[PDB]
């Protein structure tokens, strides 16, 4: 039965473990023998599950731990609503936001970094900004600083809010096994109380804050006099008369005439040209459509009223010929096991992640967002990164739930275990399928190189040459673009200016969006994305299918998910540990995330952004040379890599001469992780050992004993190393250059 | 208003998914469908005033499923006519 | 033996009827002493529906006594405002006191502390304010064995329950008139949005033409 | 106290404490004696 | 040992056992839990409060007295900035220089109890005091009051310093306070109360949503 179960005073609240540091394992609360101890005191603070082997316990860890999470995020958003209050050109952008680049930070005058301090324009000196907080806060109605300083001061008070529920929720009131374990009522309560009452409240905010506000703004309102937004709910008639639909006033709500409400509930897609975003009114029905529909979908489940599903019922019920038991088994694997679940969550959310990157640039939400185009190029890698890192932590922790949460007597025959039972065949069609994309994809790239240096250039994968047309793509293009006028009727513009048309957005004298040709180069670009894809998910799905055996350690479970080796025997049993496979495909994830970041900023900067005249001719950033260009290694190498490069090493004596020196750092920080990959652990345990010779002849020896990094401490720091080196030089790079050319 | 065809719509509806629910033709908090679609009985522990075991959270299920039935009727209903 | 409500299998266990208002009405089961913590216990729910019904009548009995009071005319009609307008909420009306209403704010923010922390004090340790010295006058402030009902001299000068059935019927009564105050109250805000008039005002529209007055009539706001 | 003092004599406190200090010295000596190449004396 | 406290409900923190004048088991942060400490603190306390007494009485007196008519004091704010026949850098030297000899001899008090209590000069001079913070003899004490015998009188002696050191310590904090948000003297703010207490108050100035 669902109820409330807690624990009283559970913990002490003291201060008595804060002075022994590892006091959370048995290993560790003994002593510093060797520095070996101080990083492990680093490596298994937060693995509850190797604490204790108490559910309720860890279960009690973790949501005070997520409690912890949500004040530092909220930390975190109040400095930057603070910061947008005071050391800001917030209403100065507002007043015109085509020619006054977004700033929210301002350097100290200390030994010269004070250049920083960049003209961004509207009697301003400082970093100019590409969160693009400056569009999300025109799109929530924020016409004053004031309106941001009560937010970040709200902001505070939710951070000590959610500090003080973290202390409550461990050392005053933990709830119990029985509370977490009731998936059913979570599952209710986040579908109808969070996400659609989270969207309702959102759509009221809009209907009575964003809309007059922003439509007040698209009329060219000077944003002082444009009433506030309390004078928008009180007086009614204000609000009236740019919307006719609220003087009925709920009457057509109830007596279900929504057609009234059409003035500002509307299907109308595309883009406002005024400020090449998305219309609000759209946005607002929107989120009031899928309020409802989250509304809906959290009546589902049965807590303690009858009437819902059993979720064991449900996958108890779920099974085949070609399978065995089915779904059988996995709801206590869902219900006893964190790791499972943050493995599903983790790869639900870096795909959402990588949705979100993907949808905000076709339709840019926020005014003035498409022709940020800084903006846009951060959001959209940042996403990206955030997608794939979320994706690869998946595959850790379905890995760790294998090694360590697994079962087998409570899983037989059931899907997990076919899926073990056939992981041979798995890998090698994985494997195959992965070199066959490898193949014809980069062989073909290497062929162009060829043809090319040849002087064969009718030999090559081009439009002017053998050409490789993505008719699928071309189609659902072509589709989507008639859509309006046969398959959605009810629709004014298609969902994206991307599909087709012919129309093109340009507020002030660039370019929003346009229709994206599609040629030879983005057929070779998207398998090349799909070969990185597939040979990703063949390192993470062989490590995570065979993190417990393998015929060469038939015992891989006993010796854990995080070892180094089994030893030099069977031929050398180096990186057989899931841990390892999770290490190799964070290198390849940054491939992937890499390369579909350049071929974004290559597409973007060459067929999409740009600059109108008043005749109506639109030039580009690069000039339109990706059809022709991006089929080529050296192209990528000189027309992407040398000819866009020029700005970030050029930034010296600048106000972007700090995105000139990280680039250089980031190589070095590359570099400099290089050698903990490349190295390994003798070496440097014996040069430790000759150095502490020299320390003890001058009796300066420390008693905790140097030693070497452990061997997955140090591909730990190496790719921790290599994979900020390699992001900070990408970050710097767009950042410069599209700072540059906008 | 009274009269009015979304008026009649939405209280046939209503009405309707009451008497399914009440006498046995839809699942309730007492009354669970198995995969079969067959309706098996069950202890849901809530004690109602009603004989046959119709609750309050059978009638508040009921009459929300109905005026989700009856909007989307009446909104086709506009679309289409 | 009692009147039930939405009770339940699970309610019935632990609501026997030893509250006042008990009528086994839990049916999201909030009061369960197995999962018993912080505020969610059998120890504290009575006690914070009592004061929040305390506090709802002497909202439900104020928020309209002005606007009653200057419609049979008795006290001046500047005073005989809606309860939103008496600077309360200040965008939808206010009224000039001898003090501007953060002032007033900050002098009841004292005030109710010495009295809301004195009485927290003797619900957490009962009998703790009867000890240290305040003004000479702490010996009424002792309270009894139950923190809702301290029927010290002060707190009850007029002696009512000297017997345990009627100050049981009484009890209820209490709790009774309280339920319906707090909801009062809700409708008092909800009409407040809905409306725009005070609760005085609906009930008199209502009273006039009862079918053309009402929340179906009435739900265009203005 | 004793475990409070305890802890902020860790490694990792103290340093940043003892770092903090070294860099606001520092910042501060720029503020007031900045670019300069040569000890003068 | 039922004795008055801050929070007449609350037990009183263990090492504030009530020993101490002025203790009223206040320590919500725990910040006595060190005896060693506890009486370090002990001594913060009474040199914080002797030195907010005298802030009070030179800041808050002259100004009355000045809005009076009888002196002109510079409102204790400018006071800094008036001309003395030295610079402020080397009167604040001076000062250094001239509080060195003191504070060693109290900090070796605090440190070492019992010595520092003999003139070097003409060591039959001598200071007949026996609690730290308390240096008695006949130039801190010229009276004789410190030494009474009867140690709660003595205590009930004590603890009047503790109180009124106290409130001029929050007296003080809320001079600096008020001079930095109503740019007004504090006997200024003091009639501009008495004028009309329900509006010249910290929201006078605030000027919130709604008045
Ligand atoms: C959480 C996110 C976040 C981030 C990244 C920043 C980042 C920054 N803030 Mg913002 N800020 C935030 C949240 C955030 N803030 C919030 C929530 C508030 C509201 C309280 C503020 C209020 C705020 C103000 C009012 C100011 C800044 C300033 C700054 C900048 C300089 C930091 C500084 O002064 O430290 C300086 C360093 C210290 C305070 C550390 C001192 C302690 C060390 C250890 C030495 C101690 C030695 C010894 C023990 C004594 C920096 C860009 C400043 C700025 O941009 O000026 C132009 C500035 O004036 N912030
Ligand atoms: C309508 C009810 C409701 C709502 C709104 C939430 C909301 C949330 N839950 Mg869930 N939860 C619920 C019911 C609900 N829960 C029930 C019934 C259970 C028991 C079965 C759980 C068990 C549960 C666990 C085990 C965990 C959560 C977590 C979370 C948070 C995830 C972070 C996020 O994206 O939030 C985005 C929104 C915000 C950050 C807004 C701030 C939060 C505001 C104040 C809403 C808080 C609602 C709260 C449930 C009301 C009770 C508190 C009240 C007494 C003051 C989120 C705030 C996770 C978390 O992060 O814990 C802290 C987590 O680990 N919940
Ligand atoms: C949770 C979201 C939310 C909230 C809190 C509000 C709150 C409000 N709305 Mg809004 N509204 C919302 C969502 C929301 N609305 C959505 C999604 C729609 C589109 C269907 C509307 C359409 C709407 C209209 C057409 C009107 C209101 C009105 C009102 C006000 C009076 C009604 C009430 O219950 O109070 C109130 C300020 C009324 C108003 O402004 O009266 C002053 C009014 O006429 N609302
Ligand atoms: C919801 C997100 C989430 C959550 C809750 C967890 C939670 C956990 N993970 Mg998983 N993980 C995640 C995401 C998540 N992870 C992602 C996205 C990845 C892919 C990278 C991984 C990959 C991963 C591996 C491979 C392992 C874990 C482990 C763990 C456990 C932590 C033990 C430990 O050593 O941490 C303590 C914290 C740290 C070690 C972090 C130190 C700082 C990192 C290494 C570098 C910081 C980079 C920084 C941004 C650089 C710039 C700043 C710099 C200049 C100062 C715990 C169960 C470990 C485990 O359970 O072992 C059995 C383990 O082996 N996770
Ligand atoms: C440019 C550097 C580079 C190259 C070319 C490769 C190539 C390959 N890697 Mg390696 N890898 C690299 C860097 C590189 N890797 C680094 C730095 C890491 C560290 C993270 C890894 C980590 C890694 C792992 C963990 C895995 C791979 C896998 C693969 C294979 C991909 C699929 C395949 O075989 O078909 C595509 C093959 C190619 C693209 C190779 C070039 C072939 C060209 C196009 C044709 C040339 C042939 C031509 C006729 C000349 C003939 C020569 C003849 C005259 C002698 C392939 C062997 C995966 C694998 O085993 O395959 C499924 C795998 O699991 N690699
Ligand atoms: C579709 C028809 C229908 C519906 C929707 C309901 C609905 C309800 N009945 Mg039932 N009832 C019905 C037919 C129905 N009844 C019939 C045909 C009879 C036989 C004459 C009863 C006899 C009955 C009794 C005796 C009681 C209810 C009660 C209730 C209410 C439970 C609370 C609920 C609103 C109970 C009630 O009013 O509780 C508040 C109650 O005591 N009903
Ligand atoms: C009298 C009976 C009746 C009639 C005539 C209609 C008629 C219609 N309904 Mg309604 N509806 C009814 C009953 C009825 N419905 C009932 C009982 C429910 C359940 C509560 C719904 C729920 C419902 C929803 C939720 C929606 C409709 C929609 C529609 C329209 C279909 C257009 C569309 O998208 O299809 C073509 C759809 C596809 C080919 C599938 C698209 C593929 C994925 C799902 C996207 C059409 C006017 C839609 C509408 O109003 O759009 C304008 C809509 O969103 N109806
Ligand atoms: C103490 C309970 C109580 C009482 C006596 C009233 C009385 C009244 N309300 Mg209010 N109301 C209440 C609670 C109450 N309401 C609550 C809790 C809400 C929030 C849901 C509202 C929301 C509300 C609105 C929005 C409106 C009224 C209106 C009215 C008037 C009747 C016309 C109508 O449409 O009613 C509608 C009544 C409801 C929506 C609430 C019904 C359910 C509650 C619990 C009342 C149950 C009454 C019950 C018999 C107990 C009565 C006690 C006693 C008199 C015997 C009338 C003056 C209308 C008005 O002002 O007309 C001009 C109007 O527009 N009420
Ligand atoms: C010895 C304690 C003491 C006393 C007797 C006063 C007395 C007064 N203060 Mg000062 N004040 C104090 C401490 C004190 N304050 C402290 C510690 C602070 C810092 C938070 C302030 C900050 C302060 C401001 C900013 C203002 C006053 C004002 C006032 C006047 C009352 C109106 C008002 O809004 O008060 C507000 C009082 C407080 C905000 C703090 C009072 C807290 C003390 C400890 C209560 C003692 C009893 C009055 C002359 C106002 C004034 O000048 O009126 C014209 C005014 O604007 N005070
Ligand atoms: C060519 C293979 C086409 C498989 C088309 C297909 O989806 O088959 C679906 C096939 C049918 O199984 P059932 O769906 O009947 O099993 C019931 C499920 O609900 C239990 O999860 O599932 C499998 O046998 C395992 C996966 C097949 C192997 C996938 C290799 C590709």
């Amino acid at each position: 039965e669902v109820k409330i179960m807690v624990e009283k005073d559970p913990v002490k609240t003291s201060f008595e473990k804060w002075a022994k540091p590892g006091h959370f394992s048995r290993t560790l609360a003994k002593g510093p023998n060797t520095t070996t101890w101080i990083w492990n005191l680093h490596a298994d603070a937060h693995d509850f599950d190797s604490h204790t082997n108490d559910l309720e316990e860890i279960s009690r860890k973790v949501f005070s731990a997520h409690f912890g999470q949500l004040a530092v995020i909220f930390i975190w958003l109040s400095g930057m609503y603070f910061h947008g209050a005071r050391f800001s050109n917030y209403e100065a952008w507002l007043s015109d936001p085509t020619h006054i680049k977004p700033s929210a930070q301002v350097v100290w005058p200390i030994v010269g970094q004070k250049i920083l301090n960049g003209d961004v324009g509207g009697g301003f000196q400082g970093i100019q900004i590409t969160s693009g907080f400056f569009q999300l806060w025109r799109a929530s109605g924020i016409t004053s600083e004031l309106q941001l300083y009560t937010t970040a001061i709200g902001g505070l008070i939710f951070a000590a809010l959610m500090l003080f529920a973290g202390w409550f929720h461990y050392h005053k009131a933990a709830p119990k096994l029985a509370w977490f374990q009731n998936v059913e009522s979570m599952l209710n309560h986040h579908l109808a109380g969070l996400l659609g009452l989270g969207s309702l409240a959102w759509a009221g905010h809009q209907v009575h804050v964003s809309l007059p506000i922003n439509r007040l703004l698209d009329a060219g309102v000077d944003p002082k006099e444009i009433p506030l937004p309390h004078e928008f709910i009180l007086n009614r008639d204000l609000l009236a008369q740019l919307y006719p639909s609220f003087s009925k006033g709920l009457t057509p709500f109830f007596t279900l005439n929504w057609s009234e409400y059409s003035d500002f509930l509307t299907f109308r897609g595309g883009l406002n040209p005024v400020t090449g975003g998305l219309w609000l009114t759209d946005t607002a029905h929107h989120h009031l459509a899928i309020a409802v529909l989250f509304l809906v979908a959290g009546h589902m489940y049965r807590t303690n009223f009858g009437i819902g599903h059993s979720m064991k019922e449900i996958l108890e019920a779920h099974k085949g010929p070609f399978t065995g038991e089915g779904h059988k088994g996995l709801y206590e694997i869902l219900t006893t096991s964190w790791h499972a679940q943050l493995a599903i969550n983790l790869a639900m959310l870096g795909s959402l992640t990588i949705i979100v990157a993907h949808h905000m640039y076709a339709m840019p939400p926020y005014p003035y967002l498409a022709t940020d185009y800084a903006t846009q190029l951060s959001l959209f890698t940042h996403h990206m990164w955030i997608g794939g890192f979320l994706v690869v932590g998946a595959a850790a922790h379905a890995a760790i739930f294998m090694v360590r949460d697994y079962d087998p007597t409570t899983q037989y025959n059931n899907l997990l275990d076919r899926v073990l039972r056939h992981r041979d065949a798995i890998i090698s069609h994985l494997n195959w399928v992965c070199i066959f994309l490898g193949f014809h994809s980069f062989g073909l790239y290497i062929h162009n190189d060829t043809m090319s240096a040849l002087g064969r250039p009718q030999d090559m994968f081009s439009d002017t040459a053998i050409q490789l047309q993505p008719v699928f793509a071309q189609w659902i293009q072509n589709t989507h673009a008639l859509a309006p006028s046969l398959t959605a009727p009810n629709a004014t513009a298609s969902t994206s200016l991307t599909w087709g048309g012919g129309d093109l957005v340009a507020v002030g004298g660039k370019v929003a969006l346009l229709p994206i040709p599609l040629g030879t180069a983005d057929f070779l670009v998207h398998h090349i994305h799909a070969f990185t894809i597939h040979v990703t998910v063949l390192i993470l799905l062989k490590g995570v299918l065979f993190a417990r055996s393998s015929r060469l350690i038939p015992d891989k479970a006993n010796l854990g998910f995080r070892f180094p080796c089994d030893g030099p025997g069977r031929g050398g049993t180096c990186q057989v540990s899931a841990w390892d496979h999770v290490f190799l495909g964070l290198f390849w994830m940054y491939n992937a995330i890499s390369v579909v970041i350049f071929h974004f900023s290559w597409k973007m900067q060459s067929d999409v952004w740009g600059s109108i005249s008043d005749q109506g001719v639109v030039t580009h950033i690069t000039g339109g040379n990706f059809a022709q260009s991006s089929i080529t290694i050296n192209g990528w190498l000189r027309d992407f890599l040398w000819a866009q490069a020029s700005q970030v090493i050029q930034s010296y004596g600048s106000s972007l001469s700090a995105y000139g020196l990280l680039f250089l750092g980031a190589h070095f920080v590359w570099a400099f992780s290089l050698m903990f990959l490349f190295s390994g652990r003798g070496y440097w345990q014996e040069l430790i050992e000759s150095i502490v010779w020299a320390h003890n002849k001058l009796k300066v020896a420390p008693a905790i004993q140097p030693r070497a990094l452990s061997i997955v401490q140090g591909r730990a720091v190496g790719v921790a190393h290599y994979l900020l080196g390699g992001i900070a030089t990408t970050w710097a790079f767009f950042l410069a250059r599209i700072i540059s050319v906008g | 208003y009274i009269g009015s065809s979304t008026n009649l719509i939405m209280v046939a509806s209503t009405t309707l998914m009451l008497f399914a629910g009440r006498f046995g033709l839809a699942p309730s908090a007492n009354r669970k469908s198995t995969a079969g679609l067959k309706l098996v009985d069950r202890d849901s522990g809530l004690q109602t005033g009603d004989p046959a075991g119709f609750t309050a959270t059978d009638t508040l299920a009921c009459g929300a499923l109905g005026h989700v039935i009856g909007v989307g009727i009446v909104l086709g209903l506009k679309a289409t006519a | 033996k009692r009147s039930l409500i939405f009770a339940s299998k699970q309610s019935l266990s632990y609501l026997d009827g030893t509250l006042p208002g008990d009528y086994g009405f839990d049916p999201l089961g909030l009061m369960d002493p197995e999962g018993a913590g912080g505020f969610i216990d059998p120890q504290w729910l009575p006690y914070a529906e009592i004061i929040n019904g305390r506090f709802a009548m002497l909202g439900a009995a104020g928020a309209i006594a002005p606007e009653v009071l200057g419609r049979i005319g008795l006290i001046p009609q500047e005073t005989a405002i809606p309860w939103f307008q008496s600077g309360v909420i200040p965008p939808v009306g206010n009224y000039s006191y001898w003090a501007d209403p953060y002032t007033l704010f900050v002098l009841e923010m004292a005030l109710m502390g010495f009295a809301e922390h004195r009485r927290a004090q003797d619900y957490y340790k009962p009998g703790s304010m009867g000890k240290q010295y305040f003004l000479g006058l702490e010996k009424f402030l002792g309270g009894s064995g139950n923190p809702a009902y301290p029927g010290g001299p002060i707190f009850n000068f007029l002696g009512f329950g000297k017997n345990e059935k009627e100050l049981q019927e009484l009890k209820v009564k209490e709790v009774k008139n309280g339920r319906l105050a707090m909801m009062a109250v809700l409708g008092y805000f909800t009409q407040a949005i809905f409306t725009g008039v005070g609760p005085f005002q609906n009930l008199l529209d209502h009273l006039a033409d009862p079918v053309h007055n009402n929340v179906l009539t009435n739900l265009k706001i203005h | 106290m004793q475990d409070v003092k305890t802890y902020l004599s860790t490694a990792p406190v103290l340093a940043t404490l003892w770092f903090g200090f070294l860099a606001g010295l520092l910042i501060e000596i720029n503020r007031f004696f900045p670019d300069a190449l040569v000890l003068p004396l | 040992n039922d004795r008055p406290l801050w929070f007449p409900g609350s037990q009183p923190p263990e090492w504030l056992d009530g020993s101490l004048p002025g203790d009223f088991g206040f320590d919500p942060l725990g910040l006595g839990s060190d005896p060693e400490l506890l009486k370090w603190f002990v001594q913060a306390e009474l040199v914080h409060c002797r030195w907010a007494m005298l802030g009070a009485a030179g800041i808050f007196i002259p100004e009355a007295l000045t809005k009076a008519g009888i002196l002109n004091t510079p409102s204790w704010t400018v006071a800094g900035d008036q001309q003395y026949f030295t610079d402020a850098t080397t009167l604040f030297v001076i000062e250094i220089i001239l509080f060195a000899w003191a504070e060693g001899r109290r900090w070796a008090d605090i440190i070492n109890p019992g010595c520092v209590n003999v003139d070097p000069v003409f060591p039959n001079n001598k200071l007949t005091g026996t609690d730290v913070g308390y240096p008695g003899g006949l130039w801190f004490d010229p009276l004789g009051w410190g030494q009474t015998g009867d140690a709660a009188k003595l205590k009930d002696l004590r603890t009047r310093e503790i109180k009124n050191g106290r409130l001029a310590m929050l007296a003080v904090l809320g001079a600096v306070v008020q001079a930095n948000y109503t740019h007004t003297g504090p006997i200024d703010n003091l009639l501009a109360h008495l004028a009309d207490p329900g509006h010249n108050t910290i929201f006078a100035l605030s000027n919130l949503v709604g008045k």
